């Protein structure tokens, strides 16, 4: 078993009020069953799309989750991941970089 | 130079409401077809494959995938018994395809993993199947006595290559495009350390070199990279960080080398 | 195209 390695990032360099896409990419994990949820202000974000199960050259599994969003200052965004290698959900915060 | 890869995953425990069998194909690293055990249809996943195929093409792909599904459905039980396991979470994966290298040589492969670890692979050059574990010897023996190597070699050297060359032409405009990244340098100070980040958003094709420079000279000490990760739209993303002294931000530049940039890009915080 | 084969484990 391999724990997921997770990155959270937006499609475009972000600015408040500008339409964007929020991405959460989990990779390197096994078994393939995994929960990956994009969050805004502690609440699951609407509109999320999930890649079909796939894996890398080394057989480890990966999944991209993405949702359209318009970042707002004084909101926080994150990706919450559950996997059987983890004893509790892991929350990865998005850095807006603005 | 060009690659055609088909992969599949068969799972005993995909999760609630999720398909236990998922098969996907890639041309030059781009997803262009998909099948799973829930919809039970092989479908196009790019406009360029859809525009250049007909219903008979997808009916044939679907037939192939449904056969693969029934074989791997039973394979899950077969290997659980081979390994003296009772139930639990288990997976069967395979990947196969062909590569056209830059000089014009061709490679072909077909390999399997059980529970994420190598199980067996085709050795096309000797027309044998290479067992990676003792548990794969019964499989090797059956496939070698059954002369499956003949048809597999023909698929990998002829069919796979012939169709890969077509797919690359169908998708020439998309696969051959270049998209310039949007690059942001950002800084955060904490614990007396300035961590500088450089993120390249939305580049295509995938290869890229992103480096930190200090007073003009390249620097890798205490630099870290997240590697290349995908966007929803087929472009790519990467970030690189470096730790600096507070107040030294003006001395650093991020350099981006990419096929879309005839001259490498330099960026300041 | 995908390889239609009957290789069973």
């Amino acid at each position: 078993d391999l724990t997921p390695k997770v990155q959270v990032y937006s499609r475009f360099p972000a600015s408040a009020g500008t339409k964007n896409v929020l991405n959460c990419f989990a990779a390197g994990f096994h078994p393939p069953k995994i929960s990956i949820t994009l969050m805004k202000d502690g609440v699951p974000m609407e509109g999320a799309q999930y890649s079909d199960m796939s894996f890398n050259d080394d057989w480890t599994f990966q999944r991209l989750v993405h949702a359209d969003f318009t970042p707002s200052s004084g909101s926080t965004y994150a990706c919450k991941v559950e996997h059987e290698t983890l004893k509790e959900p892991q929350v990865y915060k998005w850095d807006p970089e603005f | 130079l060009h690659t055609l890869r088909y992969i599949s995953t068969a799972m005993t425990d995909p999760g609630p409401g999720q398909p236990w069998f998922v098969d996907v194909g890639y041309v030059d690293g781009e997803l262009f077809t998909h099948y799973n055990s829930t919809a039970r249809r092989a479908v196009p996943r790019t406009e360029w494959i859809a525009a250049n195929t007909d219903q008979q093409y997808w009916d044939s792909e679907t037939q192939t995938s449904q056969r693969s599904e029934q074989i791997d459905r039973d394979g899950l039980g077969i290997l659980q018994r081979r390994y003296n396991q009772t139930g639990g979470s288990h997976t069967v994966q395979w990947m196969y395809g062909c590569d056209i290298l830059e000089d014009g040589t061709i490679r072909g492969y077909r390999q399997y993993a059980y529970d994420g670890r190598d199980f067996i692979a085709f050795d096309k050059g000797t027309m044998t199947f290479t067992a990676a574990v003792p548990e794969a010897v019964p499989t090797k023996r059956k496939w070698e006595e059954g002369d499956y190597a003949e048809g597999l070699k023909q698929y990998l050297e002829e069919t796979c290559v012939e169709w890969l060359r077509r797919y690359v032409e169908y998708g020439k405009a998309e696969l051959g495009r270049r998209e310039r990244p949007e690059v942001r340098v950002w800084g955060k100070e904490a614990d007396g350390i300035l961590t500088l980040s450089c993120r390249a958003h939305g580049f295509y094709p995938r290869p890229i070199a992103v480096s930190w420079l200090k007073d003009g000279a390249v620097r890798g000490q205490d630099a870290q990279s997240g590697g290349i990760v995908p966007n929803g739209d087929g472009t790519y993303h990467t970030w690189v960080t470096i730790d600096a002294q507070p107040g030294d931000g003006d001395k650093y530049q991020c350099r981006v080398e990419h096929a879309s940039l005839p001259q490498p890009g330099l960026y300041s915080w | 195209i995908r390889h239609e084969n009957r290789m069973v484990l």
